[PDB]
């Protein structure tokens, strides 16, 4: 889990699989945004804050309990996720995203505006596993309804 | 049999040879005694005593020990 | 080499004192002939043909290539 | 060399020698149960011990008087 | 009874003797610069930098000693400098003398653990003695502070 | 015909292979060398080792930990590499036992070499060892005792376990004080296994007995310029915000104007944005502010004007430990002050440890995070003390997780070996011989423990074997004077997990190495 | 005082405590050697005077002999001596625990 | 190691060459590190 | 402090010495290697060796004799030299038993190494071996039979 104070165990998790970093949007094309006055600066700051709040609210609106991303996110999004009781994990690899989506029976969503309740996966238990005196942590997603993907842990 | 370069080691070899020539026995006790004497002289030197004084004291003590050996000896047939 | 086990050379006592005095005497003798009205100037060649005809002690000591620490002390003095 | 504690056994033997006047008490190396070396028949010549002490003392004095070494240091093959 | 454990391994004894020899060599090297009649040491770095010093910690740090016991002695002098700031030469000499005594103690056939425990007992007794022989001081007494500073500066 | 010993050459230059004799010999020599190296550091009377690095820095390290010794050695023998990895994995899984598992594996492989010399197929030895391991595991499990229900007896067991773990380290000089320290530090975790919550600070100078566990917390950071240096009844706010020219994260944005007056207006707007950020932070009603990242001159000037302490650059571990010890929440946004919990402590002040100044938190609210100050005479002493404390804390945390305990001093090895011998006495074939060799290695472990102290190991081990065969299941080595005694009375206890892991890992690695009959090496890069 | 304490500790540890005291005796010998005085006689005089009862007796480099060291205003804080002794003892113990050197 | 130019302080210490938004960078001996979390995210 | 591990060096270039552990290890390794080599040529089912000379002549020999194998090898281990000389002297005294005596010496030295590993002074081992040799010699003498009277 991205925040150290986030809960280490989620039961009956409704997972929102996302491939969009929890960051303000940026076009792929070479783009320059011009700030020409104090009003422009204030509008830009308000826009960034509102984008963070809006993406968090959009994730929360679907009723999801867990959020899984692929490209990580920054501090404001992390604290908003912690504040809204949404455990989250970041920088999950592409194959891992695909396996989680297959196992939990949920769709991979490319942006928040497309997130819906029907695209949420389900997992009976999502847990963070410790391995003794090693400081390393791993996440276990299991107890799926009709999981079509398995993992062998040796 | 030893192959040495240090001159003090050669002196010890010659001391063993001398003990072998004169007596024929005790060629190991001489080396141990000399090593112990020099080891004690080391800590005596660390306290600021002239090595000639150490040698003179050693000679005096050796005279005393030889006289004691003469005193405590026994005669065999 | 020895029990100290320091990667370098060590000089102690009269040897190092004589070395320091020798370096100081060398520095003094370099400029001793340029003192007083009957003193004489010097040519200094800077390895590329640059010539410095000087009588000042500071100039001579700065232009020279000095390696010993005591000699450096006198030059900076 | 016999597997006993050196300081303890030597101190005990020395104390026994002081207590009862008997210079024949020594180290029981063979573990015969007695320290009286006369009963064990461990006998060595008086001249051998005297020569040991004399030679060790003279060599130690001779070594103690050397205060300078001048080696070629060439490390020839 | 009679014979005890054979102790087929002589390497630990050799390691102990080498460590003691290195520490004793360091102590002997820095002994000359102790007290008001001590003299400074010139240390020339591999880069050509030159330092003249009487401070024990500086002397130990400047010369790149290689034997592990010498490195531990350097760390000991640094710790003494951190905690006290004076006596960085006396502590190394004390350690070297203690290990020099340990040489003959081990040669007599005494286990190193017994030596260490006895040294701890002697340390406790010595701390008690030193505390007993000292006297209290008040910071308002300028003469005592001046005398302490002068005593510190006597050897420099 | 062999691969290497054939008229036609099938290998690249520098690549070779080792057949039955050579492969088994190489494996056995490597394993025996590793075991002999790591041993003599085993038991209450084990000694330390000096590790000289051959690199440019030439790092110096004196240690008693087996895993630390085995990690920092240039090893080319593949079986020795296997044993080294075994020791590292054992260190990762549990704290102690790194030397015991290596010595047990080496003894097992020595017995395997002896058995192979007696014309016994290695697969037979493996089956016998599997049966012996099953019997020993069952016996050790049956001999375990649990005291997790009773708090006083569990605390006594924790004290005994910490003392047993520290008995072999340099901390055995002040074993009592350090055992109390470690037990208090582990118990302050409130059942959490987070060993990162315990911070060990090594300060040169002072005595080892001067080491202590702080009643609050210690931070090695610095306070701002005009900020207060002392706060009473502090209200903490732990944050992970930028606070260093916090740029709007639209990286495609730029200022594009036609006059310098507009640029001045925009920079005033940026400063006003930072000031509003600081005002929103202050709206929480706080006295202290710890930020994970840096705090620049303008925000710290604003904080000093507000008269609130502002600690900067407290890394992720720092903010996590402060949150654990004070109960605050690591906040990155400040639009809902009512939804953010503030840390609390009785007093914040600067303390003077050695020649360095540290921030001290006193009267903390939660306290589920410890700081331990270690004082020593050398850096090597400090490093070894830190490693020993890590071992003790790891074992104590494992015991907190699983409260089952076994008796040390060779008692567990003696009872496991007795069970193995009992199983071997009713087994036909050479599997019985393999089982007897397994029991022989199990005996050899406390034999090495007794040898390290200079006692009569043979007689003591014979006495232990007789006592365990008779029925004295709690008999063990009394290392105070070199006799045998009741480990329950003497309080020589261990974690059941550590002993079981040692046994299973040693048996597994011995089986893995024994299966090899051919070592093929590729041509090295050099 | 440590020689007396060792005399009161009959056993194997008495030898070690006596060696500890003899090692403590080194610093006055070094001071006498550096001052140009005779080390053996100066240290013997110090020991005799300390045994007689006066404990503020030390090397007097100015006079060249042994006198009340407080008359020369030669004083140092107790912390220096205490820390030096304690740190040296701990370093000696840590070194004594070592028995092997491994090259990495 | 990454250092702050203005304040002259070591932000975080983690490599023959490396290359870089100044938050995610890759180091080769791939090793992608994220400054927001201070952990390796890709390999 | 030993001669080798002392700050001052007391030896010529190329001269060295091996102390307790090293000397015992070298002796035991050499003796056990010699015994292992000479064995497997022992008893009715023993096999023969091939002695391929590395000299200019490059002589070839096939033999089951222990002394012949042991004499035609370049051994640098001094204990191996002791065992080789023992085998040669045994061959000189009687024509048989070179392999047997070499193997017996190697096995005895292996047991000695095992005993030394158990913290037993070598002098104790020597005394026990002297007593055992006396007992075994007496038993063998009592076990002998004679038939020279009957043709
Ligand atoms: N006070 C003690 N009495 C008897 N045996 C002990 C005592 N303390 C530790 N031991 C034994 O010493 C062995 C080695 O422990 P140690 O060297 O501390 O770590 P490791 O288990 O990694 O070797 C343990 O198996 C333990 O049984
Ligand atoms: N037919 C046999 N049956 C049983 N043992 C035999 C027989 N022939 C020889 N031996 C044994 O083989 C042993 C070794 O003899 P051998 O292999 O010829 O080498 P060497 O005689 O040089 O030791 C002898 O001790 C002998 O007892
Ligand atoms: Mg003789
Ligand atoms: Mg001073
Ligand atoms: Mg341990």
């Amino acid at each position: 889990f991205s925040h150290p104070q986030m809960p280490k165990k989620v039961e009956d998790a409704k997972i929102a699989i996302l491939t969009c970093p929890f960051e303000p949007p940026k076009p792929k094309t070479k783009h320059k945004l011009d700030v020409t006055s104090v009003e422009d600066y204030k509008a830009l700051q308000k826009y960034e804050k509102e984008k963070f709040e809006e993406m968090i609210q959009q994730i929360k609106e679907t009723g999801a309990n867990l959020a899984i991303c692929q490209w990580g996110f920054d501090d404001e999004a992390n604290h908003l996720l912690l504040q809204n009781n949404l455990p989250a994990v970041r920088w999950v690899g592409g194959p891992e995203i695909e396996l989680i989506a297959i196992a939990t029976g949920g769709r991979i969503v490319p942006r928040f505006s497309e997130l819906t309740a029907e695209k949420l996966g389900f997992a009976g238990l999502v847990q963070e596993i410790s391995f003794g005196t090693t400081k390393d942590k791993m996440l276990v997603i299991e107890q799926c309804k009709n999981s079509r993907a398995v993992t062998i842990f040796i | 049999m030893m192959d040495v370069d240090h001159q003090i080691a050669k002196l010890m070899v010659e001391l063993s040879k001398s003990q072998d020539d004169e007596i024929g026995d005790g060629t190991t006790g001489v080396v141990v005694l000399a090593g112990a004497l020099l080891e004690e002289a080391e800590q005596l030197l660390d306290r600021g005593i002239h090595p000639i004084r150490i040698a003179d004291g050693y000679e005096q003590a050796a005279r005393v020990a030889i006289e004691h050996l003469d005193k405590i000896s026994d005669s065999v047939l | 080499e020895g029990p100290l086990s320091v990667f370098g050379d060590r000089s102690t006592g009269e040897t190092i004192r004589s070395q320091n005095v020798m370096a100081a005497a060398s520095i003094a003798n370099i400029v001793k002939s340029s003192l007083g009205p009957v003193g004489l100037d010097k040519m200094l060649v800077d390895d590329i043909g640059d010539v410095t005809i000087t009588n000042d002690g500071a100039t001579i000591l700065k232009l020279l290539e000095v390696e010993h620490p005591a000699a450096k002390v006198l030059c900076e003095l | 060399n016999s597997g006993m504690n050196p300081i303890q056994t030597m101190t005990e033997v020395r104390a026994r020698q002081v207590k009862e006047m008997n210079p024949a008490l020594g180290i029981d190396c063979l573990h015969k149960g007695t320290n009286d070396m006369k009963q064990q028949h461990v006998i060595e010549t008086l001249i051998g011990k005297k020569q040991q002490i004399s030679l060790a003392t003279q060599m130690v004095r001779m070594i103690l008087k050397i205060d300078d070494i001048r080696k070629p240091g060439e490390s020839e093959e | 009874r009679g014979k005890g454990a054979y102790q087929d391994r002589d390497k630990p004894a050799q390691i102990r003797f080498s460590n003691i020899s290195a520490a004793k060599a360091v102590a002997d090297a820095i002994r000359t610069s102790l007290g008001p009649k001590g003299m400074d040491k010139m240390i020339q770095d591999g880069k050509g930098d030159v330092t003249i010093t009487n401070d024990g910690a500086t002397i130990l740090k400047q010369m790149q000693v290689l034997h592990p016991a010498a490195r531990m002695l350097v760390e000991l002098s640094k710790a003494q400098d951190i905690e006290a700031g004076d006596g960085t030469t006396s502590v190394v000499i004390i350690a070297g003398s203690l290990l020099d005594s340990c040489t003959k103690l081990l040669q007599k056939g005494i286990h190193p653990t017994i030596i260490s425990e006895s040294f701890q007992k002697a340390l406790e007794k010595g701390i008690e003695i030193l505390t007993d022989m000292s006297r209290p001081v008040e910071l308002s007494d300028r003469e005592t502070l001046l005398n302490s500073a002068t005593t510190s500066l006597n050897s420099k | 015909a062999s691969l290497s010993l054939a008229p036609v050459n099938i290998f690249k230059a520098g690549a070779d292979e080792e057949r039955a004799e050579t492969a088994r010999l190489t494996s056995f020599i490597g394993a025996i060398a590793i075991g002999d190296l790591v041993k003599s550091t085993l038991g209450p009377k084990g000694m330390d080792k000096i590790l000289l690095s051959s690199g440019r820095d030439a790092s110096l390290m004196v240690t008693n930990d087996g895993a630390t010794i085995l990690k920092n050695i240039g090893v080319d023998n593949p079986a020795a590499k296997v044993l080294v990895d075994m020791s590292r994995v054992q260190d990762d899984e549990v704290g102690d036992g790194t030397t015991s598992v290596t010595v047990l594996a080496a003894e097992l492989l020595r017995e395997a070499e002896s058995l192979i010399a007696k014309k016994i197929h290695p697969q037979t030895i493996i089956a016998g060892w599997r049966e012996a391991t099953k019997a020993a595991r069952e016996a050790l499990l049956s001999s375990a005792v649990d005291h997790g229900s009773d708090e006083v007896k569990f605390r006594q067991d924790l004290m005994n376990i910490a003392g047993t773990t520290l008995s072999s380290k340099l901390l055995t000089h002040h074993k009592d004080h350090f055992t109390k320290l470690a037990v208090e530090a582990v118990l302050r975790l409130k059942g959490s296994g987070n060993l990162e919550a315990i911070h060990i600070i090594k300060k040169l100078g002072g005595s080892l007995a001067d080491s202590y566990l702080d009643e609050g917390f210690l931070l090695d950071k610095k306070i701002g310029v005009n900020q207060p240096k002392r706060i009473e009844n502090a209200k903490i706010l732990i944050a992970n915000t930028g606070m260093d020219t916090d740029k709007i994260k639209i990286f495609g944005s730029r200022v594009r104007v036609d006059s310098t007056a507009k640029v001045a207006e925009i920079e005033h707007a940026e400063k006003e944005k930072m000031k509003e950020k600081v005002e929103r932070i202050l709206k929480h009603g706080i006295n202290c502010f710890i930020n994970r990242q840096l705090i620049y001159n303008y925000p710290e000037q604003l904080f000093g004007a507000a008269g609130v302490m502002a600690i900067e650059h407290a890394d992720f571990a720092g903010v996590e430990r402060l949150a654990l010890v004070t109960g605050g929440e690591i906040a990155s946004t400040f639009d809902h002050p009512e939804l953010v919990k503030l840390g609390s402590c009785k007093l914040i002040e600067e303390v003077m440890i050695g020649e360095d100044k540290l921030i001290h938190f006193s009267g903390v609210a939660l306290g589920e995070a410890c700081t331990i100050v270690l004082r020593g005479a050398t850096q090597q002493i400090l490093d070894e003390a830190e490693r020993s404390l890590h071992d003790a804390l790891c074992v104590l945390a494992q015991t907190v997780k699983d409260s089952r305990t076994v008796y040390g001093g060779g008692c567990s090895e003696m009872l496991m070996a007795h069970a193995v011998t009992q199983l071997a006495n009713r087994t036909p074939g050479k599997e019985a011989v393999a089982m007897e060799s397994y029991a022989k290695a199990l005996r050899m472990l406390p034999t090495i423990i007794a040898d390290n102290a200079g006692y009569d190991s043979a007689d003591l081990v014979a006495q232990l074997r007789a006592a365990h065969s008779e029925g004295n299941t709690t008999a063990g080595l009394d290392m105070r004077e070199g006799t045998i005694g009741d480990m329950a009375i003497l309080g020589i206890t261990e974690s059941f997990q550590v002993k079981r892991q040692v046994l299973l890992s040693a048996a597994e690695a011995a089986e893995v190495i024994l299966r090899v009959d051919n070592i093929i090496k590729a041509a090295p890069r050099k | 005082r440590l020689t007396e304490y060792s005399r009161t500790l009959s056993g194997m540890e008495s030898y070690c405590v006596r060696a500890f005291a003899d090692a403590m005796e080194v610093i006055p010998s070094t001071l006498a050697e550096n001052a140009g005085l005779n080390p053996i006689s100066t240290v013997t005089e110090l020991r005799n005077r300390h045994a007689q009862g006066e404990k503020t007796a030390g090397i007097n480099v100015r006079k060249g002999g042994i006198s009340n060291i407080l008359e020369e205003l030669v004083v140092q804080p107790l912390l220096v001596s205490v820390s030096a002794l304690t740190l040296a003892t701990e370093t000696v113990r840590s070194i004594l625990k070592i028995d092997d050197v491994v090259n990495t | 190691a990454l250092w702050d130019v203005e304040s002259g302080q070591l932000l975080q210490s983690f490599v023959l060459c490396l290359d870089l938004t100044g938050n995610t960078f890759v180091s080769g001996g791939a090793m992608v590190w994220d400054m927001r979390s201070g952990q390796c995210v890709q390999a």
